C-alpha cells in the first residue's frame, strides 16, 4: 500500500486548537494531540514499487500516458549510460599502454583512478 | 657535513661515529629489506588477478595494499638509508681529510643501479637516434643488426616518450633499405600470426600485440 488509515475503534492539548465539534475526542481533530495517550508504530516492511489499481477507462488512458512518459524517461537513461561505453575504452586502452609515470592514497595509476571512478561511480548509479 | 678533525681526539670521535653511522645503516638497511618478501607476495596475490566483491575504494585491495607498502614504507625506508649513507660518506671524507693533511694528477690524488642502466639506454636511444641521420652510417648500423636488438628488447621496456623515439628511431633505420623493411615486416607478422594461432586461447595474448601493432601504424605513417 501507500497511505493508511488506524482508528481507535473501541475506546487542544497541544494546539490550543479547541474543538467545539469534539470536547473529548481521542486527539486533537486539528492537532492531532491525544490526551488520552500517545501511540508510536513500526512495521517488518520492505519498500515495494507498484502502481494503483485501473478500475475506469479514464485509469486505463492515464496508465497509457504514464506508460509512455517513463518509456521516454528511459530511453533517455538508456541512451545515457550507453554513452559512457566509449570513454570506458578509450581509459581501457590508455591503461593497456601500462606507461610508467612519476607523480599513498593517490599512489595509484592516474588511468586506473580515472577508470575506477568512471565505472564504479557512474556506471553503477 | 661533520664538524673538523683536528686532533687525535677528533679523530677518535669521527671514527666512533662513523661506526655508530653504520651501524644504525646496518639497522636501516634491513628494515628496507624487509619489506620485500611481504611485497613478493602482495604481487604474487595481485598477479592472480581474481575478481571479488566487496570510487576511491573501488580498486583491488591488493593493488592498494602494495600501494601503501612501497610509496609509503619502501620509499622511507630508502630516504633515511640515503641519509644515512650521505652522512657516513661524509663523516669518511672528513676522516680522510684529516689524514691526509696528518700525513691531473692532484686531482686524482653503483653497479646493479637499475636507473643507471635505465639512463645509459636512453642515451643510447638518443645517440643512435641521431647516428641515424648519416645513410652511410645508418646501412652500417643495419648490417650491425640493430633492429633485431631494438624489436627483441628496449621495443617494449622504457617509458613512453622511450617508446615513441624507439618507435621513431625503428622508423628511420628503415628509411629506405629495402631489405630492412623486408625484415621487419617478417618480424611484425610472425609475431602477430605466432599469437593469432592462440587467440581462441588466450585473451593476454591479443592483449600483448599492442606495441607492434603501433610500430606498422607508425611506419605506414612516414611515406
Amino acid at each position: 500500500a501507500s497511505n493508511l488509515m488506524i482508528e481507535f475503534a473501541d475506546f487542544c492539548h497541544k494546539c490550543r486548537s479547541i474543538n467545539y465539534d469534539e470536547k473529548d475526542p481521542f486527539l486533537c481533530n486539528a492537532c492531532g494531540f491525544c490526551k488520552y495517550a500517545r501511540f508510536d508504530f513500526m512495521l517488518y516492511a520492505k519498500p515495494c514499487c507498484a502502481v494503483d489499481p485501473i478500475e475506469n477507462e479514464e485509469d486505463r488512458k492515464k496508465a497509457v500516458s504514464n506508460i509512455n512518459t517513463l518509456l521516454d524517461k528511459a530511453d533517455r537513461v538508456y541512451h545515457q549510460l550507453m554513452g559512457h561505453r566509449p570513454q570506458l575504452e578509450n581509459l581501457l586502452c590508455k591503461v593497456n599502454e601500462a606507461a610508467p609515470e612519476k607523480p599513498t592514497s593517490a599512489s595509484v595509476n592516474r588511468y586506473i583512478l580515472q577508470l575506477a571512478q568512471e565505472y564504479c561511480g557512474d556506471c553503477k548509479n | 657535513a661533520v664538524d673538523p678533525i683536528e686532533n687525535e681526539e677528533d679523530r677518535k670521535k669521527a671514527v666512533s661515529n662513523i661506526n655508530t653511522l653504520l651501524d644504525k645503516a646496518d639497522r636501516v638497511y634491513h628494515q628496507l629489506m624487509g619489506h620485500r618478501p611481504q611485497l613478493e607476495n602482495l604481487l604474487c596475490k595481485v598477479n592472480e588477478a581474481a575478481p571479488e566483491k566487496p570510487t576511491s575504494a573501488s580498486v583491488n585491495r591488493y593493488i592498494l595494499q602494495l600501494a601503501q607498502e612501497y610509496c609509503g614504507d619502501c620509499k622511507n625506508s630508502f630516504d633515511e638509508l640515503s641519509k644515512i649513507i650521505q652522512k657516513v660518506f661524509a663523516s669518511r671524507k672528513e676522516l680522510l681529510e684529516y689524514d691526509l693533511q696528518q700525513r691531473s694528477q692532484y686531482r686524482a690524488l653503483s653497479t646493479k643501479c637499475y636507473g643507471c642502466a635505465s639512463a645509459v639506454t636512453e642515451h643510447c636511444i638518443t645517440l643512435l637516434r641521431a647516428l641515424a641521420t648519416n645513410p652511410a652510417l645508418r646501412h652500417i648500423l643495419v648490417s650491425q643488426g640493430l633492429i633485431r636488438e631494438l624489436f627483441d628488447y628496449n621495443l617494449r621496456r622504457g617509458a613512453a616518450a622511450m617508446r615513441e623515439e624507439v618507435r621513431q628511431l625503428m622508423c628511420l633505420l628503415t628509411r629506405d633499405n629495402p631489405e630492412a623493411t623486408q625484415q621487419m615486416n617478417d618480424l611484425i607478422i610472425g609475431k602477430v600470426s605466432t599469437a593469432l594461432k592462440g587467440h581462441w586461447a588466450n585473451p593476454d595474448l591479443a592483449s600483448s600485440l599492442q606495441y607492434e601493432m603501433l610500430l606498422l601504424t607508425d611506419s605506414i605513417s612516414k611515406e
